């Protein structure tokens, strides 16, 4: 039952893509923070999002 | 359909329980059963049912007189108010206070 | 630790089943020396060993523990009960009563809360429910 | 008629359309009048009465149609009502039955949230952050002197404090008569001259 | 482009913008008042001259370590300035002035109070150094009333929970924002405003 | 009074409140001998039974 | 305060009789200001 | 995760040895149980806010050499429901991950309460559930402290009191 | 607290740190 | 059809107990409910729960 109830490749494979896109790369907060962030408002279309990637690009 | 003795006068017993509706009727069946047990008996007798009635009012008087301290009415509790084995003159003047009333 | 807290059987509110407590009644010594508890207790837990408190007649049991302890330093009526499931090695699922005590726009909320936990605790048998202050909503 | 309220009706349409002595004397403006009395004495007859005579426009409203269910609603109305006045430049703003929302902002109920808002928001168009100043004037009707917040009649917002009451002897002959019918307000007047035409 | 669009128009840029060139016309939007026709409060000038002077950028006391209050509170009776107070605080601040009404973050569309007290805290940041004005904070700082389900709360309590948002923000480093609220039910405020990285600075008047 | 279900808990038979308060309270205390108090030592019942900003909020 | 709850919590308790196989135990420490209702048979009678 | 001493706190005198617990429990467990205490999850400071508080909580991370997390409960649930349930699943999944800790969250009262005047629906409900699962068990929190900010502890529900919660509390005097 | 065995280590450590 | 019985006495006498031998003499099953059950907090709610 334990062997059988187990994730398979797709849930396997959502979680290493999973926790490298939302929880190492996640860890830009602290950078944008530094740097300059709003958050909340962050979503939809600010258009400071664009302004704080290529920061980051240019670091 | 449950287990009780047959030599019950269910008359005189409902003659007791005046003013009683129907489910208070079972229910007191059900704690007859409960003293039954007390008394080790499996099947209930009007022995049975009386004590049952009498286990429900001395029940109601006591959620009345130890709502928070208590005293003396509950005897036999091996705690502070209450020596368990009833003394002898306790015992003796309880049973001559009942005997004459 | 065989001791764990999950969810329902439904799951996915949220009844939190306890199962197995690590509880004796050696851990009530106050036990032994009170004639009240000795038949119904001693009932539920032959009951129970036997198996037959599995296609029993669901009762309630009403337990009385008046005001005197200070704040809320270990009660003995939830202290009593996790003992009988902790040595019946049982499921309890236990619950306060002043979560549903919610009267809004003079509708009942908790009324109905309380009739879904009386539904939902219906598919967890056998198990114990512990319903504490039940003068908080039976006033 | 009208008690004493014609002098200072005239002052307002006064200040309102032709300021002359005022501006010599070095007055600014009052930028708002607190009609106080009980119904019947023609109180929005007098402000219609001084909006015709100053040459403005009247939107009737009152503070009851402010209450609104939707949250924000009555806001919004206001600040709509006050920036179409604003556009209108000039006019004059008149709130009926303001007993019935600006009352003791103390809190407590489902039912006074939105009617704080409305409050706050009166509050804020009648004084705060000039945007409107000019030559607007905001009248507003109550049956009682000093109900309503201490904001709201303070002698800011609402600083003419104009009384009106039934009417005197003279004022009973303008609208051994008024012996018989002395001690009653214009609208029961005007319903007694209409029972009698009726017998 | 057009759900977004009457989003943004409905819920975002609520406020009036002071000493600040017209955005059609180009002309300055001044108030006329400075530290001279408020007379009778004269603590309390040199107190909000020392901020603004502060705000400009004065060394004379940095080499201390102080820091200049992040939230200043008005409170007091009815009829005492406070309102004209903050148009001199406008008129001699220069700085880019957003004035706003605690009864202007209220909607019956949830979600819309927060959006507007983010984006009005948000074009403040962006016009670093700024003084933001809300009268009447009761109107949004009102404590819970231990009872209610209504929309008007939970609007009352968004618009709190991203107000107190935006405060502590300010603090962090970050940009210099000055925030004002007068208010005269200062005891019908929560628990949270009075204390220290959000309005530490009460003023009574 | 004392019947196996009709006087069980009622609060409208006067012995079971005497009761309680016999074996729930603290003695009785009688009638005081004082002036301007109300039967014992004491004054009329209540008749109805219920920074700067905690500063005005107290 | 509307004080219909106590009629609803009747049927609530009373329905417990037709289901099987567990047991309710409702604990309180002041049961005088319980509903004598509460008290009758087929709700929670027995007290220990 | 965010980043004066503790022997420079001097308002507090005798709760030192409760909050020298949480250090001793950070630092050396199963010397924690030969003193009685099988688990310490969640710890309450209550008091007047803006003594202490973060200072405190430094300083026992400071004093434990120890990884210390830093959120507020107001941030946890403004008005998305049922995504602050994910919010606070994927927080103690972080938290298992670098797994000595001292998540400190402020605000308690943001989701440490009940129903009342806010609007008591699916939301709270769900945060409060996923926060009493995190809390419980089955997720094995070892060496997980949760520090919790209140300024009201009788406002905290009877949810997250009963013992294997928060009951631990500490006071902060004057 | 109650009488259990970490009670009487706490008293044998605060004898040993009074000895 | 007789139609709507109402049912009247003491506090619970036989109510539920009458209620069902007549739904078991019938060979149905019972729909109960409450007038209390029949109410939300919105108007026009309770009708379209009755109907």
């Amino acid at each position: 039952f334990s062997t059988i109830t187990q994730p398979d490749t797709d849930l396997i494979a959502r979680q290493e893509k999973g926790t490298l896109f939302w929880d190492i790369w996640a860890d830009f907060l602290v950078t944008a923070a530094d740097y300059y962030n709003v958050n909340v408002a962050a979503l939809s279309t600010i258009k400071a999002e664009q302004n704080s990637l290529i920061e980051n690009i240019s670091n | 359909n449950k287990a009780v003795d047959p030599n019950i006068n269910w008359y005189e017993v409902a003659r007791a329980m005046a003013g009683f509706t129907g489910a208070d009727v079972m229910g007191l069946m059900a704690r007859a059963a409960r003293m039954a047990a007390r008394q080790g008996r499996h099947a209930i007798t009007e022995d049975d049912i009386y004590a049952a009635m009498e286990n429900k009012t001395m029940e109601a008087t006591l959620e009345a007189s130890t709502a928070g301290d208590g005293g003396g009415l509950v005897g036999g509790e091996g705690v502070e108010g209450s020596p368990d084995p009833i003394p002898p003159q306790l015992r003796r003047a309880v049973s001559v206070y009942e005997a004459g009333k | 630790n065989q001791f764990i807290t999950y969810q329902s059987w439904h799951s996915h509110g949220d009844l939190f089943i306890d199962y197995h407590p690590p509880k004796t009644f050696s851990h009530i010594p106050a036990l032994k020396y009170n004639s009240i508890l000795q038949q119904p207790i001693g009932s539920l837990v032959c009951q129970i060993y036997s198996g037959l408190f599995n296609k029993q007649i669901s009762k309630n049991i009403l337990l009385v523990n008046p005001k005197t302890t200070s704040n809320n330093l270990v009660d003995y009526n939830v202290l009593l009960i996790q003992a009988l499931a902790g040595e019946t090695e049982m499921k309890i699922i236990t619950d306060n009563a002043q979560r549903y005590a919610l009267v809004n726009r003079g509708f009942a909320i908790g009324i109905k809360l309380l009739r879904e936990v009386f539904d939902a605790i219906a598919l967890n048998t056998p198990c114990i429910f512990l319903l504490e202050d039940i003068h908080a909503i039976g006033e | 008629g009208n008690k004493q309220a014609k002098v200072e009706l005239m002052e307002v349409v006064d200040f309102f359309r032709t300021p002359e002595k005022f501006k010599a004397s070095g007055a600014r403006a009052p930028k708002g009048v607190l009609l106080v009395g009980p119904p019947g004495n023609g109180k929005t007859l007098m402000a219609r009465a001084v909006a015709g005579e100053s040459g403005v426009a009247f939107i009737s409203s009152s503070a009851a149609e402010f209450i609104e269910m939707y949250m924000g609603l009555g806001a919004a109305r206001v600040r709509d009502l006050f920036n179409t006045a604003r556009s209108v430049a000039p006019c004059i703003i008149f709130i009926d039955e303001l007993d019935a929302v600006g009352r003791q902002r103390q809190g407590g109920g489902r039912s006074n949230d939105e009617r704080d808002n409305t409050v706050n928001q009166l509050l804020t168009e009648m004084d705060g952050f000039e945007a409107e100043q000019q030559g607007i004037v905001v009248m507003g009707a109550t049956n009682r002197k000093d109900v309503l917040d201490a904001a709201l009649t303070r002698p800011g917002r609402f600083d003419r404090s104009i009384e009106v009451r039934r009417p005197d002897f003279q004022g009973r002959l303008e609208a051994s008569l008024a012996s018989l019918m002395g001690g009653m307000s214009g609208a029961q007047i005007a319903g007694v001259a209409n029972t009698a035409c009726f017998l | 482009e057009k759900k977004e669009s009457q989003w943004e128009r409905l819920t975002s840029s609520r406020a009036r913008e002071f000493m600040t060139k017209d955005e059609k016309t180009g002309k300055m939007r001044d108030t006329g008042v400075r530290f001279e026709d408020i007379a009778g409060m004269e603590f309390l000038v040199t107190e909000m001259r020392e901020i603004v002077r502060m705000l400009k950028g004065d060394e004379a006391y940095k080499r201390v370590g102080a820091k200049c209050p992040k939230g200043i509170i008005f409170q007091g009776p009815p009829g005492t300035g406070k309102t004209y107070l903050a148009r001199a605080i406008a008129g001699e601040a220069e700085v880019p002035f957003f004035s706003s009404v605690g009864s202007e973050f209220v909607e019956m569309f949830a979600g819309v109070a927060a959006a507007r007290v983010n984006s009005l805290f948000y074009n403040a940041r962006k016009k670093a150094p700024a003084i933001i004005f809300i009268d009447e904070i009761d109107a949004i700082g009102r404590a819970r009333s231990t009872l209610g389900g209504d929309p008007g709360s939970m609007e009352r309590e968004s618009a709190l929970l991203a107000m107190l948002v935006q405060m502590d923000g300010i603090a962090n480093k970050t940009e210099q924002v000055l925030t004002i609220g007068a208010t005269n039910l200062a005891q019908e405020l929560d628990a949270a405003l009075l204390r220290p990285g959000r309005f530490e600075v009460v003023y009574e008047v | 009074y004392k019947k196996p279900f009709k006087g069980d808990y009622s609060l409208a038979i006067p012995t079971n409140l005497y009761v309680t308060d016999l074996f729930l309270k603290l003695p009785t205390q009688s009638i005081s001998n004082l002036t301007n108090v109300e039967n014992h030592n004491l004054s009329i019942k209540n008749k109805i039974q219920h920074f700067s900003v905690l500063l005005l909020k107290e | 305060a509307k004080l219909d709850m106590i009629t609803d919590l009747l049927v609530i308790i009373d329905s417990v009789r037709s289901n099987k196989g567990f047991v309710v135990f409702a604990t309180t420490d002041i049961p005088h200001v319980l509903d004598p209702a509460l008290r009758r048979p087929g709700r929670l009678d027995e007290t220990i | 995760t965010p980043a004066i001493k503790w022997d420079d706190i001097n308002g507090i005198d005798e709760v030192k040895k409760e909050i020298n617990e949480i250090i001793e429990y950070l630092r050396n467990p199963a010397l924690l149980r030969s003193r009685g205490v099988a688990r310490i999850g969640g710890v309450l400071l209550a008091g007047a806010p803006g003594t202490g508080k973060t200072l405190l909580a430094k300083a026992i991370a400071a004093e434990g050499g120890v990884r210390m997390f830093t959120c507020s409960g107001t941030d946890f649930y403004d008005v998305y429901s049922g995504v602050g349930a994910r919010r606070v699943r994927e927080t103690f999944d972080r938290l298992r991950n670098a797994a000595p800790a001292i998540l400190f969250i402020d605000e308690f009262d943001a989701m440490g309460a009940a129903r009342g005047a806010q609007a008591s629906g699916d939301e709270s409900a769900s945060i409060i559930n996923e926060l009493l699962v995190q809390m419980d068990g089955f997720e094995d929190n070892r060496g997980i402290v949760v520090l919790g900010a209140t300024n009201r502890p009788g406002a905290i529900d009877s949810a997250l009191i009963r013992p294997g919660r928060f009951d631990r509390i500490i006071y902060m005097p004057l | 607290k109650s009488l259990n065995f970490a009670l009487i280590s706490h008293s044998k450590k605060l004898k040993e740190l009074n000895v």
